[PDB]
């Protein structure tokens, strides 16, 4: 229970006190209250800065990527799909995270899996309930190269199984950084001779997910599309920075085209005219 | 009055007479690394007089049509004495700084500088899917220059003042520790900057800790008889510098 | 002027008679195009209701030998726009003298029917007009430039609030970021 | 092992119950009741602070 | 709450103390701390040897065997399947268990059952939900020889029934050895004249599982494939031994082909060259 | 040499001048091919992050009448590899004299940016170079063999840790074990 | 027994097993300069881990006909890491030392070295009214060599072992802090050497503080099957090194 | 019949609740909070122990 500050009453004044005259050249934001310039009354103010905290602002589930894979194909690479894990391919969650330079949060991951029967000649089937497998590979593990590969056993890797029609699968993930905060921006190189790649692509290194159908080759193609929802919780955030004006281009760099600073007015003084 | 300020760090002293105040970071003054936040196990190196002292960078000339300048700062002090040598022989470095910028005029000149100290100023490129060479992000003590329009050079930073090379609004760039050099009241701008990074110590070549930016909002202007050449001189002093992991000289 | 740094400079100079208008905008932190992309405009554009006072700080970036005066008026709505300095001095205003202390603060008071406005535009919660006028001209001596530049600032006071989350109207992507 | 704390209610006019069920601290719910702040490091970030009535750059 | 050891500070030394000189010929591992050779500072170290314990290392569910059986066939032996119970047919769980010679643990068994409609002419059916039966036979019990055999009654034997679409079936199993620990290796014979079989195949004797479809002959063949997941919990482990270098060959012996000790370098001294 | 027992023997003998390099490898317990299949390399290959110090013990298996000296240097990265004994003696080193006490211990100090490295190879968490040099030669009397053998050992100190489980990169099966 | 000795200075450790004892100077252990004996007025630089550590010089080969070797010692550590860099950037230096010399053999080899540490070893010239070049008094970490007879080279030291290059009797050269490397009992020789000069601090390029000398009295000898190559390896560690008067890099 | 014990949290900055529901000890959860050790039987497995500063084989 922390309220905002009340407005205290004031009266007429004539003295050498000057709250309105300041100097912003010291990098100092003036602490001028409205009871310093005009005559105000006493207002008991009951507003709470509640839904503006860093916890309430970021803790919302957000779609980060769409993953598509099928259940029977000629080519085996279209029967499973993978995704190198980053939060920088959807601009909403990325632009919400790029208010700060360093962040520290636990993650809550929820998958939403939907199935669509593809167009074929033999659509009149009776298919039992599909079961999907979502295997997480920590950085360095073995990579499956088919749906029938023996790396899908999950002897050590975390996994989750979902039968069609239930609630979405949900698990929590602790703070996984090797440093003390997830560096949203990294101004530096990868090699000590200042060559290689420039940006935050060196410090990503979070692992990658794998998706397949546990069932075998069916007699009709079905396209599965699973959506990943991240929810940052237990949040700490440091050293803020201005939001991005320009539209993004890629996931691995920060590059852009120059955009105008704001929308034009075509005049500079207001009037009671067509404004 | 409080407009006179004097700073002594080592064997170098700055006396100013039209200063404003001193911005100290995010309230934190630079201090050494404690044993609770320490990660490496061996004894650090604390020179404290041969290192913590003011180094004077190159002076840059400010015409009526100048747009801005930037310096990367664990890297602009590469060849400045025993700070640069202790950077070259160690693996882990950790320091705070004190950035003092001089620019003088008369009571007949007008203009206004903005001295920002931007942590993790990861800059864009001129061409979108292109790699930036290291000679354009930093050049040591020689400043790089913003441009007024959309620059499209090869292997270069996107140099436009209304995006600061980073893709944001340049008016919103005052969230960082900043001062103004207003030519009717100011003469100088002192910024004390502590160590801000995600790890307790870091290598001082592979990483760029922050970026000083000097951008003139109100353009320099004068009459038909006043002095034309107006320099801008930047002086920096590391604070609480310590070093870890001694090995041979090089960076590769 | 938005594709340069000139969009921040408010032109001001010596006038002919007196009492002309300098600039002007409407008090909409999040819908008005002037303070749309400001930091207060960004953070208020991730919200839907707002409440509390607003500081406006004006820094004079001219020469040390020049003087001048200005009238920084706030007018709550219900009437139209004040069309001269006589109609502007009937509202919440302040006379600012340019001297050693180089910046003034117009602290816009919270004057409202309800407790919260809307960040987007509607007729019901309209907030008013920020306007600026010449009290006396800019008197400058010889061999000094006449035209100078005012810079403007905005922030929130200690009684400020936001209530309802929504997505920003600025994020526009079409495909992914491969 | 239960904890009782107040709910988010309005002014001028509660006591829910929470029990943690998992062995890790990363399974707990979000801490959506920390309403404290300190803008002394963003506003007023200077040495030799100013007294708001003096000319301050006097 | 048990931390790792801190690093204590040290200074310059010149004396007859020699912590670096030792003799490893006594089978003794030197207890040399880095503060005995070089000058170190004081580091308050907060690391915890938590996820390296024998409980946290082995308690992960691991696939041990794949069991396949159908729902209608010409031959009755392909309508049910059986498995003699051992942990030595998948190399990951076997190589994790062969760090130690004797182990003592409770087991947690989870079955994952998936069904695939086989290819036929009459795939357009409407099949109700399959129900599977998993019957465990302790060593010595009667053996079913058909899907319609009367040994499937489970009057004394443990069993589990699973309807299609639910969560996977899970049960716990206590420590079942007739000795005091599961002998991972047995150096000895079966007969007292030192003939018979050589190895751990004498001490296996854990029983065997049986799998069938509770439903009768359907009008379309469906191939069921159930995967067994073991989870060793409540773990005690004794007398460690080096991990296996060579690839395994069989389940019942330990035999191999000789493999090189490590990967070659083709030089013996490093340099700043192409290394 | 890996398909014999000769892979453990470090050849050492009397030299011509002085100051040559004996052996060398990179400090990667779990990615370097030298200490890949060691017990520390196996247990670290069931993990993904590691932290703490490392002991290296060297046993001299020569004759009782032979003497010699060696320089056991550790060099944190950032530069390259030390190319002579002059560049090697600028790092963490120890001079070992061969006498009655037949084995020395080079205790590699934990010197790192972060708290944990990676077991697999990456450019960001590189750890350094273990190298060995001739301080003085092996002086041997008459009727005694000149070429002798050094054995090497590795273990962890009391401040050592591992964090993230994963599967070992060594297990490779194709079918079952019928 | 007391024959095992261990020395740790920084991140470098020497363990010996057939040592004899340690000679410590003239009884004085190296310590820092007090405020009563101090002359300059500004703060010194005390690195103490990046400087005070063992540096290994070149190994020299000892045949049956070798005569001797010498090294000048504020100058042989010119290019040895941060000691050499801190020598190049400062004007006044002050340090003690610890000289450890390795030479090993078997129980079938015989011989005897004399390790002397000679302060102010002002050496003669080969030609009497001739100037000596600096490349012959010192060469860095590469040793100069005495000769058995009267050497008469150009611009060179008079290299005769029975005068040690200084004009005295070489048998009387044991008044300085010395040890012997006798190959039937010894393996090494540790000499702790404090700062000995007429002034409290001195420049470390223009002055030579002392001179290590290794002269074999009993010649090296062995049978027809023993090992021929016998190296001699010298390792040095500065102690209590501090520095004064920081300026640019150079020596002229 | 409940038991309260601390959770696995980090340093420098809990109390879950567990109730056993089955009649056997083989149904209980894994004991993943025993962090103790003793390497005195693998390292230092000798008679007449050594004092780390003496030559020890003196
Ligand atoms: C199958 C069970 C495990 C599910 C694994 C899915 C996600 C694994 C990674 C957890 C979330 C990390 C996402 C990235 C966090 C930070 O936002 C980024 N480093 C950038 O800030
Ligand atoms: C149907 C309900 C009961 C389920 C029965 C399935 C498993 C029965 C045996 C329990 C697990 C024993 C597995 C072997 C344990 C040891 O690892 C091996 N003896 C080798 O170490």
């Amino acid at each position: 229970v922390v309220r905002v500050a009340d407005t205290m009453p004031s009266g007429p004044s004539n003295s050498e006190s000057i709250p309105a005259l300041t100097a912003a050249e010291t990098g100092h934001t003036s602490q001028v209250v409205p009871s310093d310039t005009i005559q105000t009354r006493h207002v008991r103010n009951f507003h709470v800065r509640s839904e503006s905290s860093v916890e309430n602002f970021l803790s919302r589930s957000a779609c980060v990527y769409i993953v598509e894979y099928k259940t029977r194909d000629d080519t085996p690479d279209k029967m499973y799909d993978s995704w190198v894990i980053n939060t920088r391919q959807v601009a909403q969650l990325r632009r919400k995270l790029e208010f700060f330079t360093y962040v520290r949060f636990d993650v809550e991951v929820t998958f939403v899996i939907t199935s669509v029967q593809d167009d074929s000649t033999r659509q009149n089937t009776d298919t039992p309930a599909l079961t999907h497998q979502i295997m997480y590979v920590p950085p360095g593990g073995p990579i499956p190269q088919a749906v029938d590969d023996y790396n899908w056993q999950t002897s050590t890797n975390p996994s989750v199984f979902w039968t069609e029609g239930n609630a979405p699968p949900r698990m929590s993930i602790p703070f996984m950084s090797v440093g003390n905060a997830y560096s949203n921006f990294y101004d530096g190189w990868s090699h000590f001779s200042q060559t290689g790649v420039y940006g935050f692509n060196t410090l990503n290194n979070m692992g990658k997910l794998y998706f397949r159908h546990v069932n075998d080759k069916t007699i009709s193609p079905i396209t599965s599309k699973v959506r990943i929802y991240f929810k940052p919780k237990h949040v700490k955030a440091w050293v803020p920075r201005p939001p991005r004006l320009c539209e993004y281009t890629h996931k691995d760099n920060v590059d852009f085209e120059p955009k105008g600073v704001t929308t034009s007015r075509t005049q500079l003084t207001i009037s009671n005219s067509t404004h | 009055s409080d407009r006179v300020r004097s700073i002594t760090l080592g064997n170098s002293t700055i006396t100013t007479q039209e200063s404003a105040n001193v911005v100290v970071g995010y309230g934190v003054w630079p201090d050494y690394l404690s044993d609770e936040e320490a990660t490496a196990e061996d004894q650090p190196t604390q020179p404290d007089v041969a290192t913590c002292r003011f180094y004077t960078l190159d002076s840059v000339s400010w015409m009526k049509e100048s747009q801005g300048w930037w310096w990367k700062f664990p890297d602009a002090l590469r060849d400045m004495g025993l700070f640069g040598q202790n950077m070259q022989y160690h693996y882990l470095g950790r320091s705070g700084y004190t950035i003092h910028v001089q620019c003088n005029a008369s009571k007949f000149h007008q203009g206004c500088l903005l001295v920002v100290c931007v942590p993790e100023a990861e800059m864009g490129a001129a061409n979108i899917n292109e790699k930036i060479n290291r000679e354009h992000l930093s050049n040591g003590e020689v400043a790089n220059t913003f441009s007024g329009t959309k620059s499209s050079n090869t292997n270069d930073v996107q140099q436009a003042v209304f995006n600061a090379g980073m893709g944001v609004a340049v008016g919103n760039l005052t969230i960082f520790p900043h001062q103004w050099i207003n030519l009717r009241t100011n003469n100088c701008a002192t910024i004390v900057m502590p160590y801000i990074n995600s790890v307790p110590m870091d290598n001082m070549f592979r990483h760029y800790n922050f970026t000083l930016m000097i951008i003139p909002f109100a353009k320099l202007d004068y009459a038909a008889g006043s002095s034309t050449y107006i320099p801008i001189t930047v002086t920096v002093a590391p604070m609480c510098a310590e070093y870890n992991g001694l090995r041979l000289a090089g960076h590769q | 002027n938005v594709n340069s740094l000139e969009a921040y400079r408010i032109p001001v100079h010596s006038v002919t008679e007196t009492g002309a208008q300098v600039f002007g905008f409407t008090l909409q932190p999040g819908a008005d195009t002037v303070m749309e992309r400001t930091l207060l405009g960004e953070i208020l554009n991730y919200y839907a209701n707002w409440s509390g006072s607003i500081k406006l700080t004006f820094m004079y970036c001219g020469s040390a030998m020049a003087t001048g005066k200005f009238l920084l008026a706030y007018s709550p709505p219900g009437a139209g726009v004040p069309k001269n300095r006589r109609e502007a001095m009937l509202g919440t205003h302040i006379i600012w003298d340019i001297g050693l202390q180089s910046s003034c603060v117009l602290c816009v008071p919270w004057i409202s029917q309800t407790h919260y406005r809307f960040v987007s535009k509607d007729i019901y919660t309209d907030a008013g007009f920020i306007t600026c006028w010449y009290q006396t001209s800019i008197v400058v001596p010889a061999e000094v430039q006449n035209q100078s530049v005012i810079l403007c600032f905005v922030s929130a006071c200690n009684d400020f609030s936001v209530r309802l989350l929504r997505d920003s109207p600025f994020v526009r992507q079409t495909a992914f970021y491969q | 092992g239960a904890q009782v704390s107040t709910q988010k209610t309005g002014a001028h006019e509660i006591h829910y119950t929470n029990i943690n069920y998992y062995k890790d601290a990363a399974s707990n719910s979000a801490n959506r009741q920390d309403f404290t702040q300190d803008p002394g490091k963003f506003t007023e970030p200077v040495k030799d602070i100013m007294v708001k009535s003096l000319p301050a750059l006097n």
